[PDB]
């Protein structure tokens, strides 16, 4: 054997186990989320406190890409932001050519390329990261996940890491309950409540939520971190559901 | 090496009391001709700088692309980005400055003058010029082209040294401005009628005005002038 050994090695079966590999290290990382919704996206994620000396607020992990696109991801962290400093790139020379901002599905793409491409040399590594990203453009909102192989679709629900069956499954409902549509501020309650239940199979230390939003309503079609009342009146949903 | 096309003339601009002001007509021209109206030279950056920009419009775009795009890279991974590490004018005018100095350096400019009025995060007035060499320079009054030559002169009268900024208001600031504006109007072959005026207070903000025109203009005493010396007709 020894196919799993080496990058962009084809296994007898079709397979590139170094990427299955890399898989791995995402399902061991922390749960993140992505809603869709009526007029935007919502993205929320799981920081785990290992410590009462890291500082509350000041460990951001979402990011933005441009001024209406954010991105989430689960799995080493470094590689997330190396995945998103290069899509900053690709936005940049795109709006620097074309004018209008980055679409979210070329986005998508741009990301896609790339990551795709660390599959087909034995020179470099897969990325560690499942990455749940979107936002909203001219035709409205986009809700994304990327995975290390390249792979990557649209989703009305996205989640990764070590809670995702647990926030798929209850993702699943809000699909099924709201087939009109979500809401903006409803969206964000629920992510916390998925985070929340999500936590479940991450319970040992216990955790600090973090969430952000884009909303052609609420934040004007650009990219804003949920902060102080907006964020404990989601925690206090959450709170009172797994009660 | 550069030579203009379409063109910007005067950007003037003071310190008051509180703050500053910064106004520049909305004209494009094009040599002699005065092809565009719809000009807007004034671009702000944030609620706390506007820079003003005059020379070949062509690069005054691609300073705005500039600026626009800072704005957007501060945000990343910044979450003071609307408080505490916001973009000052003092950042975004070194910024500037660099880069109008490495393109000089290179022998391949923007041919722009550049003035940064703002307010600092502390409060301080900041008024700062750049221009095509990397040329730096403050004062109390700072004025591009034409401007320098004739609008100065009627600012200084009012701010002549850094002592008369306390005691000059909001609105003995924007009345020299706007009578510099006249001035240049009456004078300046490559002006127009048509200007935006902005003023940047640390109390109030930065309230950008649009549309302005030169009025109250005198002009009829030219009934009384006839020919050149002895004519009588």
């Amino acid at each position: 054997t020894g196919y799993d050994l080496s990058n962009s090695v084809f296994s007898p079966d079709g397979r590139n186990f170094q990427v299955e590999y890399a898989v791995k290290a995402v399902e061991n990382g922390t749960t993140s989320i992505g809603i869709k919704c009526n007029d935007g996206v919502v993205f929320a994620v799981e920081k785990l406190i290992t410590s009462k000396l890291l500082v509350p607020q000041k460990n951001v992990k979402i990011q933005v890409v441009d001024r209406h696109i954010g991105c989430v991801y689960s799995g080493l962290i470094p590689d997330g932001r190396h995945l998103v400093n290069r899509g900053r790139e690709e936005a940049a020379s795109f709006k620097k050519l074309y004018k209008t901002p980055i679409p979210i599905p070329a986005f998508a793409d741009r990301l896609g390329q790339y990551v795709q491409a660390h599959t087909l040399y034995n020179s470099v590594r897969p990325f560690g990261v499942s990455t749940i990203f979107g936002g909203v453009d001219k035709n409205g909102a986009h809700l994304y996940m990327l995975e290390p192989s390249g792979s990557y679709w649209g989703y009305k629900g996205a989640a990764t890491g070590k809670g995702r069956q647990s926030a798929k499954a209850e993702l699943e409902k809000l699909v099924d309950h709201h087939p009109e549509g979500l809401s903006a501020r409803e969206a964000v309650k629920q992510a916390a409540k998925i985070i929340y239940l999500a936590h479940e199979d991450n319970k040992e230390k216990d955790f600090e939520l973090e969430i952000s939003w884009c909303s052609l309503s609420e934040t004007n079609g650009l990219h804003k971190f949920v902060k102080g009342d907006l964020l404990q009146e989601a925690i206090d949903f959450a709170q009172k559901e797994i009660n | 090496t550069q030579q203009p096309i379409v063109t910007g003339t005067s950007v003037i601009s003071m310190k008051y009391d509180n703050g500053v002001i910064i106004a520049a007509d909305n004209l494009g021209s094009y040599g002699s001709l005065l092809r565009f109206n719809g000009v807007e030279r004034l671009i702000p950056v944030g609620d706390n700088t506007v820079v003003g920009i005059s020379g070949d419009i062509s690069d005054m775009q691609h300073i705005e692309r500039l600026l626009k795009d800072l704005v957007t890279e501060n945000a990343y991974d910044n979450p003071l980005a609307d408080a505490e590490e916001a973009l000052e004018p003092s950042y975004i005018f070194e910024y500037l400055a660099t880069v109008m100095y490495q393109r000089r350096s290179k022998m391949n400019p923007l041919w722009n003058a550049i003035i940064v009025a703002g307010v600092q995060s502390n409060g301080d007035q900041f008024l700062r010029y750049v221009n095509l060499l990397g040329v730096t320079y403050s004062s109390p009054t700072l004025a591009t082209g034409f401007g320098a030559h004739m609008a100065n002169p009627l600012l200084r009268k009012v701010v002549d040294r850094e002592s008369d900024i306390p005691k000059t208001t909001v609105q003995v600031a924007e009345e020299a401005i706007v009578n510099a504006m006249r001035v240049l109007y009456y004078r300046d072959a490559r002006s127009s009628r048509n200007f935006s005026l902005a003023i940047i207070d640390k109390n109030t903000g930065l309230t950008f005005k649009k549309n302005l025109q030169v009025e109250n203009m005198k002009w009829d005493f030219a009934k009384d002038i006839k020919g050149y010396g002895t004519q009588k007709i």
